[PDB]
This record gives structure tokens, C-alpha cells and sequence, in this order.
DNA sequence: ATGAACTTCAAAA
DNA sequence: GCAAGCTGACCCTGAAGTTCATCTG
């Protein structure tokens, strides 16, 4: 089992209903977790799943609108000119965050000759013992920072201790299968988790 | 609320003139104003124009008083706040003019009570 | 649920003169349209009006763009009513009673002559010497509140420095002595409290300044109040 | 849960008999209610408005959910029974000619094929003749209010037949199958799922509904459009997996939210709220009685259910409330 | 192309005006709700450094792509010539529809939101303009004078986090040459990009940390606490840079890690 | 158009009177509640600098607007009754009428204001950006009022005889705010900022308080004026250290100021001879 | 209409009395709370020379109002019942108006009032502008007060004849205060003012002092007025540098001041004869 | 063939 | 003698259908 934990001064976890309007998830979105190991390290014969996650910190919702744009990024309109294409797209985020996610990995389809489980390992640990990554981390976007430290068993406090509130169908993954590599077509099937103790347990495919 | 060892000049001198102000309330009962509502405008800012003139008219005021132990008792209370007073400047800093008026308006509820000031100099 | 709206509500009285036209509960549009320019329609609706109420509903902690914007319509209609005053212990009394501010405490709905804080007292003084300045001329066309309201309720030495001289002179133009000892009394009485005047007052002191300021207000505006507490002089 | 929480009170409210929309209907303010008899003859322009101290258009009205217009030839959306006053009589008074005559026609051809698709009725025939006689139509702004009708923009039109008097042409227990098979069969024959806040199949809503109250137009609570709002080039509307038996539910719901008694604004934001039942909040929907007295209390029956501040701007809704407590 | 961890650690100061306003209350700057300290996003750190771009560059291979009107006026090989003729996309990323990942160029540059240390005080100034605008009912035959609305800080030190990796480099082209241009910008790109709103604002500081290996030898946690940036003893409130109290940790960075004061 | 870079520091004194008064608190000075530091904001010296230039020239391509009879709308109206009639795509239309506002219209390439009313036409950023002031030394408010005989409006004050109003007009006793300015060169090159334009700012801004003068604002004049010229797009220095170069403290004795001795004004330029020149214009 | 701008300095002395009172301090003496130096608002100067212009004219294109019984809606009314009564539409109303009031009436061009009432007709700014006056040797307050045998009402004496309700009239031991004064062209060329009027005000200010006079003000008379004069609208000089020359200095030995001679006046006219004269009145 | 500009939808408290 | 007139703000930036013009196809 390999504990890590996520801290972070803001966070804005985008649902996926309210794209125009950035609303972030009360706990931390398990497909952000994901990405997170992924940044971390990942390579095309290790699967990372996440196991599960403790909430650290309450939440703490600050009304935060930018002035964000609605148009994509082509090679035939060579400029963009944001005078045209503004939003005042809102963005609740959730200031003084920190979670930690126990979670593990598994094999690929494309696994190779060099899949061994525990150089993985090792690899993981002590990426996550001397802070290296792939790519730095983002919670909810890339907008804010991942200070990320390895744990072994509980080194911080957490203040959701008894039955809270439930979060409903929340994003667990992306459906990859039905998709080649680099992927580009796919849906989002959300899940639902377990109810309201310590924190969300994700619940593999 | 009054500390005597404010070790700071306006609070000294704000304590004085309100000593010279309970001086000129006592001095008659009917009086259309004091002292002090003509003389703060001015000894905030420059108390040498100000405070020798109440310094050298409050001996009339004594002799026109009713009892010559609170005299006695206001003058040893006169001493002992502006034996603090180490030289007049020339002119008032504002966070000194400010400190005048809260050692004029501390001196003022500590005077006008009961028995306190006779209690404070027993000793003495 | 409704324990927030309690605990808000609780709160939200406060002292209230005599023939005041302001009801006993403000109402809460009412009560945040205190925070605009003139109508209600181009105000703040984020950190403002559209989270005072967030955190006023859920017995969560007030946001610090309350107190701004509320200082900022104290220094804009120089003058702190029923629709602020109402709403500035909000963000204070909510603070203590989770603990997360200074060392101030929490707040009440009359006027407590203690607390013993740098800005309440400040606050206190500058009401009394407002209505020592209504007293004393029962007309004119500015009151000094609406002429200090914008920077007094911060700088004590910066405007009291030039502020604390003319209270006597009001109370000369008083034709009642009487009065004028009164509010001698009261005005001595609230600055025992008064350690100093510090170069500034935080911004954690502003709020309790405005909040003093209306208490005093509304209570020399009662009927016999002062005259009652002179009584035990 | 932001639209979770809002469905499950949805199949709240809806079994509990209180005047809501379901299946394929939504509650409309019609302003001007045109009465005819049994074919066509326009004799009557009854208006139901003043409430308030503006005059809002009318009375709400169960009528069939709209289809969602706002375009360029917005005329090819054609709505069932209730659209504009250019869908009824040709009538433009800033929209001008040909842009509001083929409003007319797909009205009336919407009409045609409804009552093709549905005959034996005794009031979609009305509405069909009454479109097809090039005589009454005319004579409608002949009537006697009908100088009310254009000072005042937005005006929708209704159809109520003889022998009722108080159920329009989309309230006899005919047309209304029609409308809930058509959010049945027909609008369920697109992307399959899954669903984002039921978790079952239901198909992708493309193009969500709008929503009346929020702005001054119909504003869209979440709606993707332009190009950067996709996730993996989901390409307007299914960048949400939500269903239809889904969206339409918080869409109505958010329709019957800003405008009955729990519809109050604080200042540039509308801060509806509401209950589980199991409302009678009584505590943030009391803010607008009389006088404000005193209804604060302690029965230790406080409900839970959080309460959802969205506020407007130009044809979106900002959401900014978010507290179970 | 670079093959090295960089992690800035980036303090900037706003004097007299407004750092970052709200676009959903007016125009206040960015403050916490709870702790009441203030923010600014980094969106504002990124439009600056493209400003300052497309002043200091204005050729090809170093442009900026994503501009504004009122200042500028088969898969993977298209791709790479739009990530070779722009600076931006090297720096920030891309999003290019016709690519691979969802089309999705991410990027080795990640800034963020930069929180101030101590709760700003916004001043609102609500002043005046002696000419109306369109005929409003606030236009009378009289005169013509309509009331404003600004916001400013007396003092507000933001300090943002970015890093930098090498792997997005290398498929992007974020060389040696982007990075100094990106530190240059850095070091001074507030002072290009003035007006009359955001007032004066610059930078006061850039620590920037080298890591030997490509992935790196530290956690960025224990990189973020070495730069402690506090207030003095007797001060209050504050009022320029000489309030602060800015002091490195160097003590234990000096196994496989360069550290550069770029900034102060 | 000009290439070079200009940041300048503009101290300047106010003996007796209101700077900038804030229209929130009826006439208080802008200062700083948590300090007592006066603040004058930019928008006040960009109105006199315009009212300077629209009484010196009063000429083609030197315009300011004029003051309370003008109206924006009208203005634009007349701007594009030019070249720029309707064939010319409202695309490039918006960029053409900004073009000509800014040939035409000197008060755009020196302040610009807004260009968005009943007919958009684009928006002019400007290079030439000032910033709001700041005094050194914590100034003290004085809270002086006056009174008047006369009698405006027959309201309730209209008694049997006394007709008196009262009034307020607030003066600071001393204060030496500090300005800062920006000048690039893009921006100057898409507008047409050239190096005459430049002279003419310069004049108006060594001249601001030389001319305009009221009652309220008191006597106000100039000090220093100190501007550090880049020869290229680029800094090679930032502008916090100039900034700090021009050091301006209080009295070693004296805790107050009340003039230009008390105010200790210190230079040192012995770093700025790279890329960089040092020029003195106030004083 | 004048082509020329001016700025004086007037040194104006008082022996005994209070100059300018305030409002909120029944009557002491306007003093600087925080150097003691004593202030004298621009408003005193200008009624006095509007009640000396208004005590010597009284003529027509020479008017001041009148005091007391005066209603500015009333002359309004009046202005406005001459050729621009209701066919000028009232946007065109409001300048015609303004312009009838700067040539009818002298004092709207000399110090300029309020303008909107009932009725509202525009605003006049004047190029007259006067500042706030100021004592370099910071002056001390005597606090002097007097009685009164006589009871204004039955209700303020004691129980018998002995009516008394005492009283207070502060003055001043000595004081020079310094006054600036500024006339631009433009304004000047708006409004109307011309040379004649611009030699009958500077004779109002050189007789300020020498008419009007009273009880609570005592004696009061002027000593010097140094006035600067451009040749042009634009200023090749800094205003705060001819403020500086004229400097009025305490006694060598002598703490205080009490006359002229304790009052060390130089003045140094070496580098200010390019394009500006200087001009000496008052003395 | 699909990214950016054009045109219609209600007439805010 | 509780003020006079003077505002307390510009303009957009939306959802979706219909046109404008330069990318590999």
C-alpha cells in the first residue's frame, strides 16, 4: 500500500455539469488523484488505481470569477483576440486543502519485457521520498500547486470524524478501454462512493 | 484606568490641566464655562500659552475656594503629575496632543468620584 | 438548520433609540443593501452579498470583504445606521465564538462600558461627542460625524488630535449646564477605559469602533438614560 | 450533488400534488390568454395579470416544455402549443415581416402534423383551422386589450377552447400523452450513458433547457457552447453526461423554484431554497411575509437540505451557494 | 533543450493599486474569505509575461499566440511546427483540437495562485468623472458628472510557486533560450505592463532551485518552508518591502541542488 | 514613434489645501487609515496635466475634450464621419476608428478614456500609465471649516434672518507625495506616441500645478522630477531599485515637516550608468 | 480679456484680533493644532473684498449680491428673464446663462458661487483662485474673554438684576499671514475678465484690509503684495520657487514677533526676469 | 470540412 | 444654521443557428 499526501492552498476539482461555470467538489475527485500518480510517475505497463482516500482539512468554499475564454486553440485562426471571447467564468475554490491517498497499481495490456512490480515500487517510493515527478501535480487544475511528502501511516489530523454529508455521483474515471492510445474519444462514467465517515473510498471497475 | 508612571509628557500635562481644570469647576458653582473650554483649543497644541497663565492664576482660585485641605491635596496631586514634566517644548507632537487629552480625561473621572484622592495620599 | 439562523438572529439585535423608523429584525435585503452606493443593483455579488448570507445561514465564519465593504459605506455615507451596525458584530462575535481572531471578545447587543479594547473606546468617544455636537446645535448642515466618519474610525490621533477641542466649546454653547455634565461624566467614564491613542487601529478594530459608535448613538437618543446613569456619579 | 440533490427533490415534490411540471411540461406565465370555441373563431383576448406592483405576464400555466429556441432562424424549432406572439398571428412589432411569417408558418405546420398525429380532440382541430382561415388571425388585433399586448414585449399566447374555461388546448387528457411519449420514445433515441447524477442509462440531453426567473431571458443553468468548454471534444451538450429524464426534472424544478413563494432575491442574486419534507422550512423562505415578525423557534424539527444562491449575468447562472449545514 | 527540475519560488509587491480585482464583486482585490489574506491568480502572472513577450520579441518562433485585441492587433507534426512557432506554447501549453492526448499540449511552466502573507486592506476609492457617457437618466441638462469606483492596497506581497520540468521540453522546445527569456520576464515584466487600475506594481523577489536529475532530489514542501517571508517585530501594518522580513534556507540544499537569487 | 523606455518619479508639495479630495467622506483627504500617510490618486494630475494641455494649445491633433458640455457619444459620432463611413467591415472598422482617435485625438495617445457606447470602436491601452501618490512622512488631518452668509435652495435653514449654511474645506499642513509613471514603446508604436509628444508631456507635467489653482486644493507646486531612461524595450535593472533610489526621509530633529528642509532628499546613482540614463527635471 | 497670468503673494498683518474664526470652537482663532503657526481661510479674504467692491461700486456690470436678505433662487429668476427665457433649449439655456451671469454680474467673475437651485444654468470656475493663508512664526493664543451687563433673553440670568452672561472674543498678539493668489487666461477669456477688472481687483486687495473692519477682528492691515506676471499662458517657471523667494523670517534674536521690524522679509529677484515680471504693491 | 465573427431570442430587483 | 446640485456609474461578456476565410486534405 502506498501512502501519499496531496496538500494544496486552493483547489477547483471542475465538475463535469457545471463546465461553464468551475464548481469544485467538496472532497478531492478521484480522476484528480489518478492524474496525480500518473504525474507523478507512470509509465505504459503500470496501471495506478486509487484504493482509498482520507479527507484532511474541512472545506472551505471562496468565490473566485475569472475572466476565462470559451474558444479553442486551431492552426488555422493564427491569433485569438480575448475581446470577443470572454467569460466571466466562476470558480469556487477551496482554500487550505490536504488529503492523503492510499492507493497501488497493477499491469497494462503492453506490459512488456520491463514489468516488474517491485522496481515500480521502489521507483515510486523514492520519487515520493526525494519529491521527484514526471509532471507537477494540479488539484482540480493546474492552477495551483501539489507540495506532495510520503507518509507511512497518519501524520496529520483530520477534522471528518463522524457522518457528514454525501457527495453524490462523482467522476471516478474515464472510460479508456474503448479508445487507441493518445486518447481523444471517450466518456465520463461517474460513480457513486460508500457514504459520509472518514473519507471516499473509490470503487475499482 | 490611570497609570501615574506613564513616563510620557502629554499624559503628564493633560493630567495637570485637568487637575487646573476640577480647580475651576470648584472654584464657584455658578459658571457659564470652564477653563478648559477655551484653554484645550490651545494648550493641546502649545500649553506654554496655555499653562503659565493657569499656573499663575490658580492661586486666586485657591484663596476663593471653600476649604483649604482639598487646596492642599490638589496642589501635592499639581506636584506629583508634573514632576514628570522634564522641559516645555516648543511645540506638541500629535500623538502627544492625543495623549493630553487621555490624561485630561483620565485625571478628570479619577477626581471627580469620591474618596480617592485622599485615599491615594495616605501615602504619602 | 435553524440553530444558524439562531445564532444569527440572536445577534443581529441590537440597541435601537426611540422613535427610530428601523423595525426590531432588519430585513436581510434591507439589512445588506446598507453595503451598496445607492439602489440595489450595482453592488458586490461574490465575496459580499453573495456569501455574507452563506456564512450567516450555517453558523460559518463572516468574510473579511464584509468588514472592507462595510468600512468603506461607513467612510462613503459617514454615517454607521441600523443596516451596518447590524451587521459588523457579525463578522467579530462569529470570529470569537470559533476563536480564530486576536484577543478581543465577543460583542453583545447593548452598550457594554467594559471590553477594555483600543477601537470600541474610540468608537464610544466619537458617538458622545457627535451627539455633544447634535446637543449643542439642533440644526446645521453636516454633522462632525459626517465630516470625521472616513478616516476617524482608524487614525485616533490623526483627527482627535484636532477633534478633542471642540467638544468644549460645544458644551459652552450648551444653555443647559446641566447636560454639559453629563456628558462630561459619560465621555470621562468611557475613556478610563481608554489606555491611549495608538498611531492606528486595526482592521479587526474599525468594525468594533463603528460598532461602539451606533451604540452610544442610539443609547443617548433614549428618552432618560443618561441622566440615570449620572445620578450614580 | 448539484444536480443530484436537486432531482432527488424533484421526485419530492413532484408525488406530492402541488402544482409542478412532469414528463415533457413546465410552468409558464402566459400574459394574454386567447379563448376560442370548437373551430378556430377567435372570441376572446382574456388577460390574467396584475399581481404584483409591475404587471407580470399573467398566471402560471402547465404547458408543454420548451424546446429551447434562441438562434438565428429560430423559426425551425417550432414549439407545441405556446411560443411567441409572431407564432400566432404574424405580429412583429420590432422583429419586422418574413423573419416572424416563418414563425407563423412552422407554427402552424406544427400544429398540422399534431393534429395528423393526434385526431378525434375537439381542440387541436381549433387551434389547426384557426391558423388555416386567413380571417380571424386579423381580427385578433381587432380585439379589445390588444393595445396592452404590444407596448409590452415577450408576450406569450395560449389557446383555451370552449366548454372549460380553465384548461387551456395543452391541458386535455389527450395532447398531454403525446407530450410525455415524446420525452419517452422520441427524445430517448440518441447517445446512450451513463447518466451523471442517476448512474442508470437515460440519453445524453443535448442542448439543455433554460431557465425563466434567474435573468430577464430564459438563462441556461449549464450549458455548453462555443469551443473550449469540452472536455474530450464532447462538442456542445455531452460534455455532461446527463440524462434527459434528468435535466428536464432540474430544469423544471429550478423553474417552479424562481417563481413561487421561495423566489427572493437579497441583491443581483436569487437565494431560492427549500427542504426534504421528511417544504416547512419556514426559516430562510420567511423572509418576505408581512412585517417580519417572529417565527424563529426550537421544535427540534430543523430539516437538513442545503439551499442554492445562483445568481444571473447575461444568459448564464453563477452558482455561489454550497452548504449542507 | 533543458534537463532540469527548476522549482521558483516568486515574491512580487503591489504598492498603489490593484493587484488582481474580482470580476464577480466589482473590482476588490482577490482577499481570503476566513484568514483575509490576499490573492492573485496566476492567469494575471501569465497574460503579463505574454505582454511582456510580445514587447520584447514581436518575430517568429516567439510569439504568443494567445493575445488580445487591444495590445496585439500529419497530427503531431503540425503540432510540433505550432509549438516551434510560438513561445508561448513552449512556455504555457497548447490547446491544438487536432491533436493527440483529447488535444492537449501541457506544458513544463505551472504557476500559481500567489497568496499574500498578512490580510490586505482593500481601500475603496469611489471617485468621480466630469463627462457622462451614453443619454442616461443620471446625464441631466445641468451638468454632466458621473461618481467612479476604484480599489487599491497600501501594501500587498504575493508570493507564487512555479516549476518547470524537462520531459515537456523536450517535446515542446522549451530550451535554455525560453528559459532565461522566461526569467528575464520574470525579473521585470510588472514594469511593461502598467495602467491606470492596477496602479504600481513590482517584483521583489525570484529563488529559484536547480535540481541535478531530471525528476529532481527534494520535496517542494521543504523548498516552500526554506523561504520563510514574514513581518518584522515592531510593525503592524505594512506599507513597502522594507516591513518584510525575507530569509533563505540554503543550509540544506547544498548536496545536489543550485539555488539562484534572480529576484533579491 | 519613440524606442526607448521612460519610468519617472514625480515629487511633488502641497503647503495648504486639499490634493485629492475623496467624494465618499463630503471633502476628508485621501489618507491612509491604517498609517496616516496621504495618498492622491493618478486620475487627479492626468485631469490637470489634460486641462494644461487644452489651454495651451487649443489647436488640430492637441485635443482633450472639453469639460461638462461634452458627451462622449457625440464625439464618437463625429470621428466616424470620416474615411471610416460603413465600408470597411466592422472588424477592421473598430481598428481603423481607433486609429484615427488616436491620430486625430492627442488626449487618447496621452490618457485614453473609453471608446465603448452607443457605437463600440475598439480600446486604446496607452503606453504613458501614472500611479497613484504616497507621502513619506504620516500627514495630519485639520478638519478646518468656514461658513457662509448666503443661502442656497429655500429649504427648512431659510430662518427670519440668520441664512447660514456652514461648510467644510479640509487642507493639509504639508505634504510631498511621490508619483510614479510608466512609458513603453509597443504601445506608443500602435497609437503614434512620437518624441514631440513626448516634449509636450514632459512640459505638462513640469508645468501641472504651475497653472491650475482653486480654492479648495490651496497652493500646490512641484519638487523633482526624476526619470530614468531605458535605450531599449528590455530592463535590465528592475524598477523597484530606482524607485528606491530616490530617497526621501523626515527630519533627524524635527518629527514633523512643513517644508523642503525638513524633507531629506537623497540620490544615489551609482549603478544606473549601464544601459540606462538619469535625467532632472523638477528639481 | 486678459492674455497674461498672474501669481501673488500677499503679506497681510494683524496687530490685535481674531483674523479667522472656527466654527467648531465658538470663536478661537484658526491654529495650526500641531506647529502652533496660525491659518487664515481664502473665503474671509474674499468676502471682504467682495463687500469692498460691493461698498464702492454700486453700479451696474459691478455687482457683489447682497447680505442677508439675499435668495440666489431669487436672482437666478431674475437672470434668467432677459433674451434666454424658454427658446435656447436648455443645454444651450445653461452656457447662455452662465455667460449673462460672468458679464452682468462682476462677482461671478472675481470669486464665482453656486449656480444650481431650482434652476439649474451651469458653473463658473474663475480664473481668480485664492489659497489659504499661513504664519511662518507660529503664533500663541491669548484666550481673552469679556462681560456683559445686559441679558439677551429672560430665561439665561440669576433670580434678581444682576444680569450677566459673560462672553468671549479671542485675538491675536501679532500675526503676518501669507496668502497665494492665481489668475490663468483661459478662464479669463471664458468668463469675461479684462484688464479693467483685473486693476479693480488688484486695488480691492491693496484696500482689503484699509475698509472693513469690526470688533472681534480688531485691527487688522496688509504689509506687501508681490505679484509675478508670465507673458503667456505657460509657465517657464515653477510657482513654488517664486513662493520660496519672498522668505519672511523671525528676529536674529527675538523668540517672537510683535511688528514688521521683528519680521526679516528678503526677497531675491536674480533668476526670474527671462520672460515673467515681478511687481510690487502692498509694499 | 470546422475555428472565429454575425444574428436573433426577455426587456431584471 | 443637520446643507445646497452633483451621481453612486460606463460597455460587454450568453445559447444556438447562420456566415468568413486558410488547414491538411
Amino acid at each position: 500500500r502506498f501512502i501519499l499526501e496531496i496538500s494544496g492552498d486552493l483547489a477547483c476539482f471542475t465538475r463535469s455539469e457545471l463546465k461553464v461555470e468551475r464548481v469544485s467538489y467538496p472532497v478531492i475527485t478521484p480522476s484528480a488523484a489518478r492524474n496525480i500518480l500518473m504525474a507523478i510517475l507512470w509509465k505504459p505497463a503500470i496501471r495506478w488505481k486509487v484504493l482509498k482516500i482520507e479527507i484532511l482539512k474541512p472545506i472551505q468554499w471562496t468565490n473566485i470569477r475569472r475572466n476565462e475564454v470559451g474558444t479553442k486553440m486551431s492552426e488555422r485562426s493564427g491569433s485569438l483576440y480575448i475581446e470577443d471571447n470572454r467569460q466571466q467564468r466562476a470558480s469556487m475554490l477551496l482554500k487550505d486543502v490536504a488529503y492523503r491517498i492510499h492507493a497501488d497499481f497493477d499491469m497494462t495490456s503492453e506490459a512488456g519485457e520491463s514489468d516488474n512490480y517491485v522496481k515500480f515500487a521502489e521507483m515510486f517510493k523514492r520519487r515520493a521520498k526525494k519529491g521527484q515527478y514526471f509532471h507537477q501535480p494540479y488539484l482540480g487544475c493546474r492552477e495551483f500547486p501539489c507540495d506532495f511528502r510520503l507518509l507511512e501511516k497518519a501524520e496529520d489530523g483530520l477534522p471528518l470524524e463522524d457522518i457528514t454529508q454525501d457527495f453524490g455521483f462523482m467522476l471516478y474515471d474515464m472510460d479508456f478501454s474503448k479508445s487507441d492510445p493518445r486518447d481523444s474519444n471517450n466518456a465520463e462514467p461517474m460513480f457513486y462512493q460508500c457514504k459520509a465517515v472518514n473519507g471516499v473510498i473509490t470503487v475499482p471497475p | 484606568g490611570l497609570d501615574r508612571n506613564r513616563q510620557d509628557i502629554g499624559y503628564v500635562l493633560g493630567r495637570l490641566f485637568a487637575v487646573l481644570e476640577k480647580i475651576q469647576a470648584e472654584a464657584n458653582p455658578g459658571l457659564n464655562a470652564t477653563i478648559a473650554d477655551r484653554y484645550f483649543g490651545s494648550a493641546s497644541s502649545t500649553p506654554i500659552a496655555v499653562f503659565g497663565t493657569l499656573m499663575r492664576l490658580l492661586p486666586h482660585h485657591l484663596n476663593k475656594l471653600e476649604f483649604e485641605g482639598r487646596a492642599v491635596q490638589l496642589q501635592w496631586e499639581i506636584r506629583q503629575i508634573l514632576e514628570h514634566c522634564q522641559r516645555f517644548p516648543n511645540h506638541l507632537n500629535l500623538e502627544q496632543q492625543g495623549l493630553f487629552a487621555i490624561g485630561y480625561y483620565h485625571e478628570t473621572q479619577f477626581l471627580f468620584t469620591k474618596d480617592a484622592l485622599k485615599n491615594l495620599f495616605n501615602e504619602a | 438548520l435553524s440553530e444558524s439562523i439562531a445564532a444569527w438572529y440572536d445577534d443581529l439585535q441590537m440597541v435601537r433609540g426611540e422613535n427610530s423608523p428601523y423595525p426590531e429584525y432588519m430585513p436581510l435585503p434591507r439589512l445588506l443593501g446598507n453595503l451598496v452606493l445607492d439602489g440595489k443593483m450595482e453592488n458586490l455579488p461574490s465575496d459580499l452579498i453573495a456569501q455574507i448570507t452563506d456564512a450567516a445561514l450555517n453558523n460559518r465564519v463572516l468574510p473579511v470583504s464584509l468588514l472592507q465593504a462595510a468600512l468603506r459605506r461607513n467612510k462613503a455615507e459617514q454615517k454607521i445606521t441600523y443596516g451596518r451596525a447590524s451587521l459588523l458584530k457579525a463578522y467579530i462575535n462569529r470570529a470569537i465564538r470559533a476563536g480564530r481572531l486576536k484577543n478581543m471578545k465577543e460583542l453583545t447587543m447593548g452598550l457594554d462600558r467594559n471590553r477594555q479594547d483600543i477601537g470600541y473606546v474610540l468608537g464610544r468617544l466619537f458617538a458622545v461627542l457627535e451627539k455633544i455636537q447634535a446637543e449643542a446645535n439642533p440644526g446645521l448642515n453636516a454633522t462632525i460625524a459626517d465630516r470625521y466618519f472616513g478616516s476617524a474610525s482608524s487614525t485616533p490621533i490623526a483627527v482627535f488630535g484636532t477633534l478633542m477641542r471642540l467638544l468644549p466649546h460645544h458644551l459652552n454653547k450648551l444653555e443647559f449646564e446641566g447636560r454639559a455634565v453629563q456628558l462630561q461624566w459619560e465621555i470621562r467614564q468611557i475613556l478610563e477605559h481608554c489606555q491611549r491613542f495608538p498611531n492606528h487601529l486595526n482592521l479587526e478594530q474599525q468594525g468594533l469602533f463603528a460598532i461602539g459608535y451606533y451604540h452610544e448613538t442610539q443609547f443617548l437618543f433614549t428618552k432618560d438614560a443618561l441622566k440615570n446613569l449620572f445620578n450614580e456619579a | 450533488m448539484i444536480l443530484h440533490a436537486l432531482t432527488q427533490y424533484y421526485q419530492r415534490k413532484a408525488e406530492s400534488d402541488g402544482g409542478i411540471a412532469q414528463e415533457g411540461f413546465e410552468n409558464k406565465e402566459i400574459p394574454f390568454i386567447i379563448v376560442i370555441d370548437k373551430q378556430g373563431n377567435f372570441i376572446q383576448l382574456e388577460d390574467t395579470r396584475e399581481l404584483k406592483v409591475k404587471k407580470k405576464v399573467g398566471r402560471t400555466f402547465l404547458v408543454p416544455k420548451g424546446l429551447g429556441r434562441s438562434g438565428s432562424k429560430s423559426y425551425e424549432v417550432s414549439n407545441l402549443l405556446w411560443d411567441h406572439y409572431g407564432y400566432v398571428l404574424a405580429y412583429a412589432g420590432e422583429k419586422g415581416q418574413e423573419q416572424a411569417d416563418k414563425q407563423h408558418a412552422s407554427f402552424t405546420a406544427k400544429v398540422n402534423e399534431l393534429k395528423q398525429a393526434l385526431p378525434d380532440d375537439a381542440g387541436v382541430t381549433a387551434v389547426a383551422a384557426f391558423l388555416s382561415s386567413a380571417e380571424e388571425k386579423s381580427k385578433v388585433m381587432q380585439a379589445a386589450n390588444w393595445a396592452e399586448c404590444a407596448k409590452v414585449k415577450g408576450c406569450n399566447l395560449s389557446f383555451r377552447l370552449v366548454d372549460e374555461a380553465v384548461d387551456l388546448v395543452c391541458q386535455s387528457k389527450a395532447v398531454r400523452e403525446y407530450v410525455s411519449q415524446a420525452n419517452q420514445t422520441q427524445s430517448d433515441n440518441a447517445q446512450k450513458g451513463i447518466c451523471l447524477v442517476t448512474g442508470k442509462a437515460a440519453p445524453i440531453a443535448r442542448l439543455h433547457n433554460a431557465v425563466k426567473g434567474v435573468n430577464a431571458k430564459p438563462a441556461p443553468f449549464a450549458s455548453v457552447n462555443l469551443s473550449a468548454f469540452e472536455s474530450y471534444g464532447k462538442e456542445q451538450g455531452f460534455a455532461f453526461p446527463i440524462g434527459e429524464q434528468a435535466m428536464f426534472e432540474y430544469t423544471t424544478a429550478l423553474n417552479t423554484l424562481l417563481a413561487g413563494e421561495n423566489r427572493f432575491r437579497i441583491g443581483d442574486v436569487t437565494t431560492v431554497c427549500w427542504g426534504a419534507k421528511r417544504a416547512h422550512i419556514d426559516a430562510v423562505k420567511a423572509l418576505y411575509k408581512s412585517l417580519y415578525n417572529g417565527q424563529y423557534c426550537k421544535p427540534d424539527g430543523e430539516d437538513k437540505f442545503y439551499l442554492l444562491g445562483l445568481s444571473p449575468n447575461s444568459a448564464r447562472i453563477v452558482v455561489r451557494f454550497w452548504h449542507e449545514t | 533543450t533543458i534537463e532540469k527540475r527548476y522549482d521558483f519560488v516568486f515574491l512580487f509587491d503591489v504598492q498603489d493599486g490593484n493587484p488582481n480585482g474580482d470580476p464577480d464583486a466589482g473590482n476588490l482585490p482577490r482577499i481570503d474569505p476566513q484568514t483575509g489574506e490576499g490573492l492573485v491568480t496566476d492567469v494575471c502572472l501569465k497574460r503579463k509575461v505574454r505582454n511582456f513577450i510580445q514587447m520584447t520579441q514581436n518575430d517568429e518562433h516567439h510569439d504568443i499566440f494567445i493575445r488580445e485585441k487591444g495590445i496585439l492587433n500529419k497530427t503531431e507534426a503540425a503540432r510540433q511546427y505550432m509549438c516551434s512557432r510560438y513561445y508561448d506554447i513552449r512556455t504555457f501549453g497548447a490547446v491544438m483540437t487536432t491533436g493527440k492526448n483529447a488535444g492537449q499540449v501541457r506544458g513544463p511552466v505551472q504557476l500559481t495562485f500567489s497568496r499574500s502573507i498578512d490580510p490586505i486592506m482593500t481601500l475603496e476609492h469611489s471617485i468621480t468623472r466630469m463627462a457622462v457617457t451614453n443619454e442616461k437618466d443620471a446625464s441631466e441638462t445641468g451638468d454632466n458628472r458621473t461618481m467612479g469606483r476604484k480599489f487599491t492596497v497600501p501594501y500587498g506581497l504575493y508570493r507564487c510557486h512555479g516549476f518547470i520540468s524537462t520531459h515537456f521540453a523536450k517535446q515542446t522546445g522549451f530550451s535554455e533560450n525560453d528559459l532565461e527569456l522566461f526569467w528575464q520576464a520574470l525579473v521585470n515584466m510588472f514594469d511593461h505592463d502598467h495602467s491606470a487600475a492596477r496602479g504600481q506594481m513590482n517584483a521583489r523577489g525570484l529563488y529559484v532551485f536547480e535540481h541535478s536529475n531530471n525528476l529532481g532530489d527534494a520535496p517542494a514542501d521543504s523548498l516552500f518552508k526554506r523561504i520563510q517571508v514574514v513581518k518584522k517585530d515592531g510593525v503592524e501594518v505594512v506599507r513597502s518591502f522594507d516591513d518584510y522580513l525575507v530569509s533563505v534556507d540554503d543550509k540544506n540544499l547544498e548536496e545536489t541542488k543550485l539555488l539562484r537569487k534572480l529576484g533579491g
